[PDB]
Parts: C-alpha cells; structure tokens; sequence
RNA sequence: GCUUGAGUCUCGUAGAGGGGGGUAGAAUUCCAGGUGUAGCGGUGAAAUGCGUAGAGAUCUGGAGGAAUACCGGUGGCGAAGGCGGCCCCCUGGACGAAGACUGACGCUCAGGUGCGAAAGCGUGGGGAGCAAACAGGAUUAGAUACCCUGGUAGUCCACGCCGUAAACGAUGUCGACUUGGAGGUUGUGCCCUUGAGGCGUGGCUUCCGGAGCUAACGCGUUAAGUCGACCGCCUGGGGAGUA
RNA sequence: AAUAUG
C-alpha cells in the first residue's frame, strides 16, 4: 500500500469544534483500512504571511498508509469544507514523530 | 555491432603500432590464429598466445624496429561487404613483392609469395606492409 | 512498469521450471499483458505521443521475438500464439 | 525592505539600504521585452571568468 | 533530511525579503539544493515560512 | 551447440519525461467606491493623447485572463520538436547495483508509416497585457518607416487541419580501437570511516589540448583520428528549388 | 540626436 503524508490547515475560530473534526476525519480514513503513524494537531500558530488577511490558523499533519479512495474522499472533503483553508498530501515518509 | 572482427583485429594492430604498444589483446578465433601464424611465419610479429574457453582472449605481441614501428601499414583488401577472388594466372602483391598479402586458398591461409609457387587462387584477405 | 505480483505470477505460469524468465514464452506473455494494460492508458488521453513510443517499443520487440521462435520451431510458435490469442 | 536604524541614526544616512541591491533588482524586469531575448546571453559571460 | 518542516533551519537560506540564497553561497551540493528549494516552496505554500512579505 | 553481443527478470537511484485534472502565491490592467487637486503622460527634442464632466496620485475591495520572479547552474531531462508555481492520478525511458535466465533473437533500412516549434486556416468559446493590419502626431528632401500615442486580426483554450524552419553542433546511424589534463553532473563498492573525507570503479557532459588529421580555420577517446557495416546526398554560377 | 549621392 501507499504511505501518504497529509497536511491541512483549519480555521482559528472553530477550535472548540477541532477535536470533533479530528475524530471524524481519522475515523473515516482508519475505518476503511488506514493506520496512523503520525497524527498531529498543532494548535494556533501565527502565519508567515496572512492568507487573505486570516491569522493564526491551526495546522494538522498526518502520515497514514491508505488506499487511493479515502485520500480522494478526504481531498474532496477539503474542497467541500468551508472551515478548512490550505491542504496538501505528499509522498511516503515512512513514519515520523514530532520535529514541529 | 562488431560486423567484422577480422578487420577490427588488423585495425587494433595499426592503432597499436601507432600508439606504440607491444601487446595487443583481442577475442580469439580459428582464422585469426591462422593469420597470426602467417604474421609470425613472415616475421613481422613476435608471438601470439591465447587464454580462454567461454571467452577466448588472443594476446598478440607486435614487434618494433630500432627507431620505428615494425608495421608500415595494414589494410583489409577484400572487404566483408564485398568478396573478391583472384585466380592462379594473376595474383596481387605488396610493395613490388617486398611486403605480403594474406590469401585464403583451398589449402588454407598463405601469403602471396608462397601461394604463387603453390599454384592455386582464392580470396585475398589483407595487405600487411 | 507492470506489477511485481504480475511478474512473479507469469514466470511460474508460462515458464517451465523455476527461474525461466529469459525464455520467449514468458516474454511474449509479459509484453502482451503490458500492451493490454497500456491499452486503457491510450484509451483515454490520445496526445501522449512519447508514451505511445514506449508502447510501440514493446510492440515491435515482441513481434521480432515471435519471428525468432518461428524460425526455430513452428509448433511452439503456433501453440503459443493461440494460447495468448494474437497474430492475424 | 526598509531602514529601521538604531537610536542615533543621524540625518537619515541609510546604512542598511546602501549595502542592499537597490535599483539593480528594480531594473531587472524593467528593461523592454524579454521573451526571445536571453538565448544568446548564455555561457558568454561565464566563459570570460577564467585565469 | 530535506523536510519542509525543517523551518528552524530554512531561515538561514533566506534574506530579509524572503528571497533564496543560491548554491554558490550555502555550502550545499547540487542535489540537496534542488530538494531544499522544493522544500522551501512547500514551506512557502503553507505559510510556515513566507513567499515574501511586502 | 555455446556466450562477451542483444533481449529480460529481481532491488534501487536521479530527474522542468508525457498527458489529464484540481489548486496557489506574486504581478499588471480594468471595474466599483473612499481621501486628495492642475497637471499628467510621453521624447534624442516634442507634439498627438489623457485630465476641473475631478485625472494622474493615493487607499480599500472586487472582477478577469495571462504567465510562473527568486532558486536556475559554462545544471537536469526528453528521439527531435521541446519541457521551469504547487499537489495528485495515470503513465514513458535511461542509468547503477548485485544476482539470475534466454541463447544471435543483431546492425542498418529505399518503398511505406508516425511524430514534428513559430506563422496560418476550419468551427465554437475566451481575450489582462502585448501586437501585424490600420489610424493619428513627430522626424525627414520624401517617411505609407525607424521614433512616439492609440489600436483590430492574432497571441489564450477545446477539437480539427496545415507538415514547414539557420527543425543547426550548420557534424547521417550503429559498432570496435587510439596519449591526456583540469572540471561539471550522477550512481555505487572498497577504508584507518573520527572530516562538507580518503583510496576506487561505471554512464553522461564542459572547457583546454598530444600524436594524428585537415586547404586553412580548427577538430582531436563525445573525432573533422585510426577502421568496418549500411543508408542518404552531391557534379560551375545564374536561370531555379522556379516551369 | 539627426548626416542622402559621387
């Protein structure tokens, strides 16, 4: 299977809904097949430049093995979700801890 | 591809003489050795020697003169892509007879000097000067 | 490239004893299964001419190999072309 | 970007920006047309830099 | 190695405007510079480090 | 029959390889609105133009299409054309490493077939800049040019067509051999590893050069050296790559 | 700046 290095950035303001979002995301991936080797929810973090004058938004990284389906349904959930801004998914990584 | 290894071997000779290396290595074969025997017979090379089974390597020791190459020139007369025959009543020669050609006759690979006395024509191979 | 599971399957399948990769029968099947798999890739797109070169590279080579097995033996050739299913 | 000098900065003598690249980077896109242009530029500069 | 999440390090290879320091300067070798520049654009994309301020 | 050629498997490397789709910053202009007031713009020198009907200027937002600064290199990759934001999906090839198997399956190829920048054409979209045409103002003996202000087709996209370029290293392709240096670029084994190190070995590639060759200029282990295999093409210039 | 012909 393919290891994916996913990262997304979610609204500062919605941080009380954040743990609810982290549970529903990682459930939908790991229910199918997926297996967490890094999951991190960074907390607030002031931006290097302010994206459309937004500020301090939360960073959320993952490293998961996944089938091609659930990363698609995650990416389309990122295109869906209007409380989430920028998103990336990247190559294998092969399991990591901290360095944030 | 290595279309003719025989003209290659003679070219490795003429390159070897120009670069002034005594030992020249090449893959062995039957007529190559028989040509190397004609070279040693005529006396323009010192000796050949061979090693292999799966991949033979003929190693031919070329002579040198006191202040010169032993070989003046060496050329493939009947080219791979065009085979040329000369009969008993007229056989070619090199440098007014002083040099030799190499000729494959029915009775084998000879020089022109021996082949004219031997009295049969055939395929000329190369001019050793 | 074709799958590792496909390569390790086909060598035991169309081959003889173990390790029979180099022999023509596996080769023809491997190139054909590659060509069939690439048939979907060129089903969509049709602008990728250099990818089509990588297709056409397998096509003539498999075809030339087939001429080799033909000149060696017609019975294995005719039996091979029928089992895979090719050649008008 | 800008000067941001310490407390005794005198009559605005820009220590930082005088060291900076200034109007070189400003000129760099400026110069009229570009699309065909730098094809002959390559290597001829670099070829000069030998001992 | 060449992670974009190396943002503590990648500051050394940017000037005040956020422009990249080239391969002549940095003590790198040609491979690691390509991975570095690639990582910097990824870091730039997420606003972990900046494309440029202004 | 055999294995060094060739082909192929296993494990990797590098990379603007290709298409397809989504998505970003950054920059210009327009559009709408706020503050602010006689110049602005443009030139070697000026005028046409724009501006008190509030411009240019400045500020805030929006709209729209393009192109990817920086890093980027006398770097990379691709048959050639050519390809520089980000990410994914599909997907091409070269090279290394050890090890394995097939066993001449090769090399070249007229006819034939495919690909093939820019311009241009067909149909329907899109059009921020720029820019043939074309207009006007300058220059000039003349200026339908250079110069300057505007500005349409086109430049953009989909799907078709055109098959041409100094499509050039002005080097046909393939293979063997023949002194080198100083580099670049990229894999990998050996070693006291103390090092952004040391001793090696392969592929590609740049500059300088030996014999040699060449009419000279220069080319020169990537040959325009020394040889073989095959294919193309040439026979005064102009008339003509025209009838 | 700008400068034509023998």
């Amino acid at each position: 299977m393919r290891h994916y290095e996913i990262v997304f950035m979610v609204h500062p303001d919605q941080s009380e809904q954040v743990p609810g979002m982290i549970e529903r995301y990682t459930a939908a991936i790991t229910g199918a097949e997926g297996k967490i080797h890094r999951l991190e929810d960074w907390g607030r973090r002031q931006l290097a430049y302010p994206i459309n004058k937004l500020h301090k938004a939360h960073y959320v990284l993952m490293n998961v093995e996944a089938p091609q389906e659930v990363i698609d349904e995650l990416e389309t959930t990122f295109r869906f979700n209007d409380a989430v801004i920028r998103s990336m998914v990247m190559r294998t990584k092969h399991a990591v801890t901290e360095a944030s | 591809s290595m279309q003719d290894p025989i003209a290659d071997m003679l070219t490795r000779i003429r390159n070897g003489q120009a670069a002034n290396k005594a030992a020249v290595t090449m893959p062995s074969s039957k007529l190559k050795v028989a040509i190397a025997n004609v070279l040693k017979e005529e006396g323009f090379i010192e000796d050949f020697k061979v090693e292999g089974d799966t991949k033979p390597e003929l190693e031919l020791t070329l002579k040198y003169f006191q202040g010169k190459a032993v070989v003046e020139s060496i050329q493939r007369v009947s080219r791979p892509g065009l085979r040329i025959y000369k009969r008993k009543d007229e056989l070619p020669k090199v440098m007014a007879g002083l040099g030799i050609a190499v000729v494959s006759t029915s009775k084998g690979v000879m020089t022109d000097r021996a082949a004219r006395q031997a009295g049969l024509g055939g395929e000329i191979i190369c001019y050793v000067a | 490239s074709l799958s590792t599971e496909a390569t390790a399957k086909i060598v035991s399948e169309f081959g003889r004893d173990a390790n029979d990769t180099g022999s023509t029968e596996v080769q023809v099947a491997l190139l054909t299964a590659q060509i069939n798999h690439l048939q979907g890739h060129f089903a969509e797109h049709k602008k990728d001419h250099h990818s089509r070169r990588g297709l056409l590279r397998m096509v003539s080579q498999r075809r030339k190999l087939l001429d080799y097995l033909k000149r060696k033996d017609v019975a294995r050739y005719t039996q091979l072309i029928e089992r895979l299913g090719l050649r008008r | 970007i800008k000067v941001r000098e310490n407390e005794p900065f005198d009559v605005a003598l820009r220590r930082f920006k005088r060291s900076c690249e200034k109007a070189g980077v400003l000129a760099e896109v400026r110069r009229r047309e570009f699309y065909e242009k730098p094809t002959t530029e390559r290597k001829r500069a670099k070829a000069s830099a030998v001992k | 190695e060449i992670d974009y999440k190396d943002i503590a390090t990648l500051k050394n290879y940017i000037t005040e405007s956020g422009k990249i320091v080239p391969s002549r300067i940095t003590g790198t070798r040609a491979k690691y510079q390509r991975q570095l520049a690639r990582a910097i654009k990824r870091a730039r994309y997420l606003s972990l480090l900046p494309y440029t301020d202004r």
